[PDB]
Order: structure tokens, then sequence, then C-alpha cells
RNA sequence: GCAGUCGCGACAUUGCUAUACCGAAGCAGAAUUCGGUAACCCUACUGAU
RNA sequence: AGCGAAACCACAGCCAAGGGACGGGCUUGGCAGAAUCAGCG
RNA sequence: AGAACUGGCGAUGCGGGAUGAACCGAACGUAGAGUUAAGGUGCCGGAAUACACGCUCAUCAGACCAAAAGGUGUUAGUUCAUCUAGACAGCCGGACGGUGGCCAUGGAAGUCGGAAUCCGCUAAGGAGUGUGUAACAACUCACCGGCCGAAUGAACUA
């Protein structure tokens, strides 16, 4: 006793040998390989990601599964050296194959960019304030006449998750003074990037970068800084 | 009151300053706030408790089954 | 289902400093110092390297391992008291009587009084505890914020004058005025 | 509900207990089987209570038209009940009634959601037809209120016969 | 009470036949309600040596 | 101040509990302060 | 309530049961020594505050039948599962496009309601478990992705 107390159910082992089975059976079949720490991308960027090259294999899966798919070393290897992708790939488990030329594939992923919120450790793109009056829903970075005032039904958690001197005048959102959330190049913290969530603000950008490259036939693995 | 003064009073000025976290609290103490009912509360009331509790937990694993099953 | 022996790790930053009696912990640092009393716990206190504790408990029960588990938290928080304190910041707000909190050392005992709240004639004051702080926060209108060392004594504080300026039977949705925790955290926080 | 409660109310050593328990469990049953009016005369009881004062008796002016142009404000100015003046689709749900005081006689001012059916609308017009008052109907001439000024001339028209 | 729906069949189920102090209810105020702390005889009687 | 009965009397008068039916002298407890007058409650 | 057989009472002392004719032993000359039955070994009360394995804080426990069931009380077992391809939990991130599916309709876009519960992508997303806004908005659990560390959660017996 005293032990501690939806239509969607768990996918587990099952589906985690299903993607290490479709990964074994269809790596052989590509030329490049392609490993990506995709930490946070909103999802319709990964579908444009995705639809940029129809041809290209998208795998995904827990980081463990894939290193055991791809051999975690030479022991258990799928192809010759393939397992230095493995070793060398700790991030997200991002990756694809492809028959696309390397140059290509890596120019086009350096080029790829798109807005975003900015997420924390990340340097604050400029120095952020909220006005010294009614708060909108962007911030207040905009005009009032193209922004819209925030509602009262969401005040409580400015004022307490975010900590900021939320209050409510005649069911408006208000504070006292143009509060900054950060100073020019500031780390953001959790908070930062939640409030930038809730004004719906794609405060910087975020470009995908590879890992680490690999190529088939030769059986080799390599490196490709394209931050 | 204007027909809607109890939620117009709500909508421009707001509960509590702390009153959700009042009512997690108390949400949270309601869980051994039960067994300490159980526990206490003897006699007729004590009985009528136990019976209410009876039928709960009945209602409820008849709901989990029925949602189960609905799959 | 008793354990032979459990025992939980407490480590003690450079900046404080830590003598363990029978059962009393004293706790010194920048910001003060602390006696606290265990006398009640029964757990066993064990050095490392100055730098990291041992609380064990030997053949003690699940009651008695819970126990334990507690001294681990209540080291930690002197030791965060210690160092960088504890600070509570409580705002007050009222619909049309203005809540009058004023800070007078009546008695001598740093008497903390409310006036006027909810046009009530009757004086409602909590004798501020020894060791904790009180003050009025600059530019954020109608806040008191309380700073200490002792986190037992600064929540109780605050939660007394939470308490003395609860509202007489009326409905709670209307009359807002009181006394509310706006934020806590620590007086030198990272 | 009404004829339901009218009916509850109406309908009311071993041997004995038997008896007792038979008339208790009747009572319960009743009872129970009363659920559905109780719970309807709970609802309608939790609503109706707080309606809104209006006295046909009185000095009565209604404010009529389409839906909230801003006409609220003129009727929270001329009296103090403070009333929505928010410009969305649909201001209020229910009469809003505001009294206040000209030479020396009371007056009590009836604002209308809207006029366009719908229930909200239906109430405006049976209080309008049904209680004796004096009615101001508003339009627009700027690009408030959304609908066109045809629209509004129309909706007055058809109303005209009973209003 | 009888009957029925759920090899014995657990709760649901359908047919007929005083004051004072606390939390709440849509508690605007007052007032009201719900649940708790629960309000010629023995021994004699009493004064007294 | 003197003379001076009758009725009655196995034996006396602090209570709680159990005795699975009766407790007044059985049992377990609290306690019992000599003797003595008065108003009846 | 009725047939019927065996043992005490009757006509019956003694030991223990606070005390009880029907409970266990034991059935009787007057005495001494020794050993026991039942019942006890903290005091009244003669005998170990004996040894050994565990359970319980009972708020008038425990020493004496209505109750099946509940307790985030405590302490042991059986069946399922997931586990160094990462046990539960904690923290952060994604949590989709068609779509604002159709309808009751000033509005139910996932959350006042009905029929359906459609297909594409996957690593996973319910025409959405709720908070909530007039609808949108925003958070969200369950489903998945990153740090921590290994047994954990569920259903039963007792």
């Amino acid at each position: 006793r005293s032990k501690r107390s939806a239509q969607t159910d768990k996918k587990g082992r099952e589906n985690k040998e299903r993607i290490f089975d479709e990964v074994r059976e269809a790596l052989d079949t590509y030329r490049y390989v392609w490993v990506l720490h995709l930490d946070d991308v909103r999802t319709p960027v990964l579908q444009e990601i995705r639809t940029s090259w129809a041809g290209s294999k998208l795998i995904m899966g827990k980081r463990k599964v894939l290193q055991k798919a791809l051999g975690e070393k030479r022991e258990e290897e799928y192809k010759e050296n393939l397992y230095q992708l493995s070793k060398l790939c700790s991030g997200v488990t991002g990756l694809l194959f492809t028959d696309e030329d390397v140059n290509t594939v890596k120019e086009y992923f350096k080029s790829y960019v798109r807005s975003d919120y900015s997420r924390p450790n990340t340097k604050a793109p400029l120095t952020f304030t909220i006005p010294e009056g009614i708060v909108y829903s962007r911030g207040g970075q905009i005009p009032a006449e193209e922004d819209v005032p925030m509602i009262h039904s969401l005040e409580p958690t400015m004022r307490n998750k975010f900590e900021i001197p939320t209050k409510i005048k005649a069911g408006k959102i208000t504070i006292d003074s143009p509060y900054l959330v950060c100073t020019e190049g500031e780390k953001l913290d959790v908070r930062q990037a939640l409030i930038l969530k809730q004004f719906g603000i794609a405060a910087s950008e975020f470009k995908v970068k590879v890992s680490a490259y690999y190529d088939n036939d030769s059986s080799t693995v390599e490196s490709t800084n394209i931050n | 009151p204007q027909n809607d003064y109890i939620e117009r009073h709500i909508k421009q000025h707001g509960k509590r300053l702390d009153h959700e976290e009042r009512k997690r609290k108390r949400e949270a103490r309601e869980s051994h706030k039960i067994s300490e009912r159980a526990q206490k509360l003897t006699g007729w009331k004590g009985k009528q408790f136990a019976k209410k509790r009876y039928a709960e937990k009945v209602s409820m694993r008849k709901k989990i089954k029925a949602h189960e099953q609905s799959k | 289902m008793k354990y032979i022996q459990t025992e939980q790790q407490i480590e003690v930053p450079e900046g404080v400093t830590v003598s363990i009696k029978s059962r009393i912990v004293k706790v010194v640092g920048p910001r003060g110092t602390l006696t606290k009393n265990l006398k009640h716990i029964d757990v066993t206190f064990t050095k490392v390297n100055n730098q990291l504790i041992k609380v064990a408990v030997h053949n003690g029960g699940r009651k008695h391992v819970a126990a334990l588990r507690t001294v681990k938290s209540l080291v930690d928080n002197m030791i965060t008291g210690v160092t960088k304190g504890y600070k509570y910041k409580m705002r007050y707000v009222y619909a049309h009587f203005p809540i009058n909190v004023n800070i007078v050392e009546k008695d001598g005992a740093k008497f903390i009084e409310v006036r006027n709240f909810l046009g009530d004639k009757k004086i409602r004051n909590v004798p501020v505890r020894d060791g904790v702080t009180i003050e009025f926060s600059t530019n954020v209108k109608d806040e008191i914020v309380l700073s200490g060392n002792s986190v037992e004594d600064v929540s109780q504080n605050a939660a007394d004058l939470q308490q003395i300026c609860r509202v007489r039977n009326k409905d709670i949705r209307k009359f807002l005025d009181g006394i509310y925790v706006s934020h806590k955290g620590f007086i030198t926080e990272d | 509900s009404l004829a339901a409660i009218s009916r509850a109310k109406s309908l009311v050593l071993f041997q004995c207990k038997q008896l007792k328990r038979a008339a208790l469990g009747r009572m319960a049953t009743i009872v129970k089987k009363l659920r559905d009016p109780l719970a309807y005369l709970e609802q309608v009881r939790q609503h109706i209570g707080r309606l809104p004062s209006i006295d046909p008796n009185t000095r009565t002016l209604l404010i009529c038209g389409y839906p909230n142009v801003g006409k609220s404000s003129f009727l929270r100015c001329i009296t103090k009940s403070d009333v929505d003046v928010q410009p969305y689709a649909f201001t209020t749900k229910s009469l809003y009634v505001g009294h206040f005081d000209y030479k020396y006689l009371r007056f009590q001012a009836i604002d209308t959601p809207g006029i366009l059916m719908n229930n909200i609308e239906m109430q405006s017009i049976y209080a309008i037809a049904h209680l004796r008052s004096c009615v101001l109907y508003f339009m627009d001439l700027s690009e408030q209120c959304g609908f066109t000024i045809e629209a509004q001339v129309k909706l007055f028209h058809s109303i005209k016969p009973l209003f």
C-alpha cells in the first residue's frame, strides 16, 4: 500500500525492432548518408525539409536503436567503417539516405534556414521589451493598431510562470514599466523562450547542420561542419 | 447583479492572486484527506462513506473498461 | 522492508562550514549562522572530505528511512539560506478600501501592522520573528518583501501575514482584498 | 416539472419493520425518479433569481438596433449601471437595465443585445412588444456596425408594424 | 415488496405500487441552506455538637 | 419535676461492576473517622 | 419445535477460570516426604520482567455476531509485463498538413452538441483528456525526441 496512483497506445520495443529492420534493409540501397542533430525543429519545418527532396529517405528513432542498426562497433558494422557514424553521432537521431550529389546536399543543408523562437542558451537577437502600458499579443514590438491586446485568461501564467509584474486593469493585462526580458546578446533562459512562444514571435533563425557524412560504396565516414 | 455579475467580476479582475495555487494544493491534499476520512467518521457516517467509495470504485472500473474496449 | 543500512549524501560548498554535535547541526557562512536541532530524527552523520556529509540510518524501517530522507533536504535548505538567503515578495491588492501596510516597532518586536483592510476598524498585525527582515518593494506599489536565512521562519511569517488578513466570510471571488505571495526565491539569486 | 413536484408531494415486530422500510424506500424511489425535474429546477433557479428588475409600470426607455456599435456607452453614461461595450459580434445575451432620475422622476433604460431567429433577439422583441416604453433605434453612417445601411433600413421597415 | 436487465451473483439498473466557530451553494449586501466541533423506612439530604 | 408502655425483632446498614437466571453477608474496585441533636425531603 | 443415544447435574467434594450449576483436569479415610493434571510464572499471586524467530500505535487496540468491502496504514507472497537496443519518475523539446471535414447555426474550428471517427507523413501525434477565450488564441496528456540513473508499474493472495 501507499504506492503512487486517452486512446493512444505505446509503440515500444516492437516499433524499435521494426525501425531497426527498416534501417538495415534500406541503408544499402543509397549512396550518401547524413547524420543531423535536429534538436528543436517545428513540424512544418521538418515537413519542408522532407519535401525538399522526396527522393531522400528520412530515418529517425531511438539513438541506441539507430546505433545498433548501423552497427555499434566494427564487430556489428553493417558496412565497413560504418560504426564510425554511430560512434560520432551523439545528439538527436536525425538521419538521411540520398543519391544526390554530396556537394549539392551539403550546400542545400547549409543554405536552409527558417524563422523560429530563440531557444534557451541562445543569444538575444534584440532587447525585447514589453511596453509600460497594456501588453499585446506580439509583446508590444509592433504598433497597437497592428497588435491585439492580450486577454486576461492567461494573466496568471504571465504573473507566476514567467515571473513578470503583470496585473489586471479592467480585464486587460498591463505592466507598470517597460519590462525588458533580455538585453542585446543576452543568454536566454527557459522563461524567455516560453514568453516568446506565448507571443508567437519567431525571435531568431535556425538552420539544420549535418553532424557527419558517410559514403556507402567507398564505406567511409567524414566530417562536414556546415554551421 | 445584471444577470452576469459573478462572471463579469472574474473577467474584469480575475480570481485571487493565488486561487489556482490554493485549489491545486487542496486537490493534492485530497489524496490524504480521503484516507483520513475513511479512517475517521465512525458509525452510520462511516458505513455510508464506505458504500459511496465502493460504488465510486465500481463505476470507475466500469468506465475504464468501457473506455479500453472502445478502442 | 527493514533495510540494513540507508544513507543520503549532502554537498557542503566551500563558502560555508558545518559543525555536528550529537544531534545539533550548526551551519556558518557569509550571510549568518543557523543552529538547527534534529534531536527527534535519530540519524547518524559522517564526514567524507569536509565537503561531503552522509546522513544514515541502520536497521531502520520505512518510516525511519522516510524521516532520514528529509535530513538531506533540511540541511540543503539551511545551506541555501546561509549562502544565498531566502526572500518572499507579497503583493497586497484591494477593491475599494486601500490596504495600508505599516512597520512599527511597538513593544520592540518589529510589529507589522495592516490597517484599513476591508474597512475594518480592528488593526491586524503579526510580530516579526527573529532573524527575518522586512521592507517595502521599490517601484512595486503595494508589495512587501521579506528576507532572511531561515526558510522556516520566513515562510511562517509570510503565511501568518496572509492568514491574519483573511476576509470575514464574504464572497471569495468578489472581495479580493488581502495579501498573497507574489514571488519566492533567493536574495542573491543566480 | 411543476406537475411532477406536485405529484411527488401529493403521492405521500418484523412486519412493522418491513412496513417502515417499504414507506422509506417508496419515498426514496419517488425522490430518485424526481432527480430529472429536480436537476431542471436547480438549473433554472440558479439563473432566474438575479433576473433583470424590469418594472413595466415605470418609465421605461429602450435602446434597440443592430449589434452593439458602441451605443452601450450611451446607456452607461445615462445610467450608472455598467454594461459591456466590447465591439465584438454580440455583446450581451440578455436584457440589461439601469435606473436613473430626471426632473425628480424615476426612469429605467433597457438595452437590446441586437436585432437582425434567435432567442437573444426574441427576448428583446417580446420585451419591446409587451412592455410600455419609449424606443430609440440605432444606426451607423460610418464604417462601424458592419451591416449595410440598406439592410438596417430594411430591418427597420420590417419591424415597423409592431414597433 | 415482486419481477428483469448484470452454477452460485457485489454497487448501480427498468417496469407497478438554541447559540458560537469552520468549507461550500451563482456566497454582489442582508438573509438562507448543506457537512463537522454537540448543546417509627436502609443509602439519604443538609445545618451542627 | 416525677410515673411510664405497646407494635416489631434470623442478623446489620456506603456504593460501582460481573453474577451468563437472585444479589444484603460471592467476586473485583473506590473508600470507610468514634459518638451524637435537629428541618423533613 | 419433534424422535433418538451417549457423558455432568441429580445424589458431588477438590484445583484454575475476577465470579457463573452446563467450561478442562480430577472423583474424597487421618498424616509426612516427593512428582504432576488443568491453569499459570510483573505485582495483588506461590512461579523466568526465560531464550528464539516477526507482526501493532489502536484517539477507551489486545489479553472475549450484521461486515461483504475501503484506508496515500504497515508487512510478506502469486500472474503479467518493460530493462544497460536504457525499469518508474524528474527536467527540456516536437506534439503535424488536408482541416476551419459535414450538420443543427450570427459561433462549437478539438473541447454547448450528432453522426463519423476519414486519409497523408512519420518519431508521434486522438476531427483531440482537460484548462479557457464570444469562435479563433495560448497551455496541455498520451504519443514520441534529448540529460539522470536499474529495477519498476499494474492485477490478485495474505
